[PDB]
């Protein structure tokens, strides 16, 4: 198939809130070889969100009550059982994105921008995975988020400038898999910070395009240090 | 659709 | 595989909002042959309402879209009616061989008859031009034989009651194209219900008037 | 006075 037409459905899809149809095509756009455009790379990427989403979402909502249901036999049984059958999924999830982040998109990518986006999306699949690791494998999962979003920072800080929405959402989410994953909270203040400062000093100089999305991502690293300083 | 790409945390 | 652990693995599946694991669920227990209880009937209509309500929407969407490339829009619609119509026969079976006929109480064959009247109203929405009338007929069939009962059996506040007046009135004006019907069953039943509150039970009362905002405001859109 | 699910379950058109 024509990728043109593929990533047409995937924006078919996208507007009929079918992210698995959308999903499977810009898999098969990625899969071609070729570079993705910016445009193509944003929506392999809210396709694998919203796909990869629901099963968070759904995963939160079955550890609570597996949690809630202590002392309650029955319950507390289906309820770890379901829990393990959606943990499966989110993990063939997310190892079908690293799989092609690694074959496909960062050795192809041209830019630092692209780099950065991509080793910045490697450390958000790796740190869902942590989420739900295997007591004895957590660490290790851990330290492949860690190491993969510590890249995109190298990248981004010597080849970006601070006001840049991929620059500060990776400082966003390395900032929380610092506070959740980590359980840092200095660590995760100080990028969240660091971040906020560094943009503040730039703002001046910003195209006027990028005010809403810079300044969107800069309000939420801040209302998260106000929430981790309270 | 950048910010939307980007799959913030919260 | 036991009745009672497949409807607690519907409700938990229901809580995760994973409504195909809640239908299969369901399915599953309708398909062991015994009367569902009111609240297994309760937790099979959920999950299919959310199953055939996501292609509905999706559907709405790309048939937009199509009309506002046009190829690759109307096949893509294709796709979804096809999935559309594989889950409102999937229903409309179950009803067929064992909801109706087990149905041992006038509220179920109620709540049934409504179902099988919705499920079809479904269908007519996506029908071929050749397909439609036939379908359109069992639509209003199924409600038209709920709506009888649910007048001899049950008080005029009873949300099993007032829901298909609801449904049944949209059946009129959506897919008959029969506006003036389709006020006069809402605003009777809006009337008869407003007429007898002292029924209104303890267990049902926001039930009951929620369903009645409802008639009041689809009459509003539709006087309006 | 809501009755379990019901709401839900009778699939309100509108």
């Amino acid at each position: 198939m024509d990728k043109n037409e593929l990533v047409q459905k995937a924006k078919l899809a996208e507007q009929a809130e079918r992210y698995d149809d959308m999903a499977a095509c810009m898999k098969s756009v990625t899969e071609q070889g070729a570079e993705l455009s910016n445009e193509e790379r944003n929506l392999l990427s809210v396709a694998y969100k919203n796909v990869v989403g629901a099963r968070r979402s759904s995963w939160r909502v079955v550890s609570s009550i597996e949690q809630k249901t202590e002392g309650a036999e029955k319950k507390q049984q289906m309820a770890r059982e379901y829990r393990e059958k959606i943990e499966t999924e989110l993990r063939d999830i997310c190892n079908d994105v690293l799989s092609l982040l690694e074959k496909f998109l960062i050795p192809n990518a041209s830019q630092a921008e692209s780099k950065v986006f991509y080793l910045k999306m490697k450390g958000d699949y790796y740190r869902y995975l942590a989420e739900v690791a295997a007591g004895d494998d957590k660490k290790g999962i851990v330290d492949q988020s860690q190491q993969a979003y510590q890249e995109a920072f190298e990248i981004s800080k010597k080849e970006m400038q601070p006001t840049h929405p991929i620059r500060l959402g990776l400082a966003l989410n390395f900032s929380v898999f610092y506070y959740e994953i980590l359980n840092s909270p200095e660590k995760a203040c100080s990028l969240a910070k660091t971040a906020f400062d560094e943009a503040i000093a730039e703002l001046d100089t910003l195209s006027e395009e990028s005010y809403k999305d810079s300044t969107l991502i800069m309000q939420l690293l801040r209302d998260n240090l106000t929430l981790w300083t309270s | 659709g950048l910010l939307d790409a980007l799959d913030l945390a919260s």
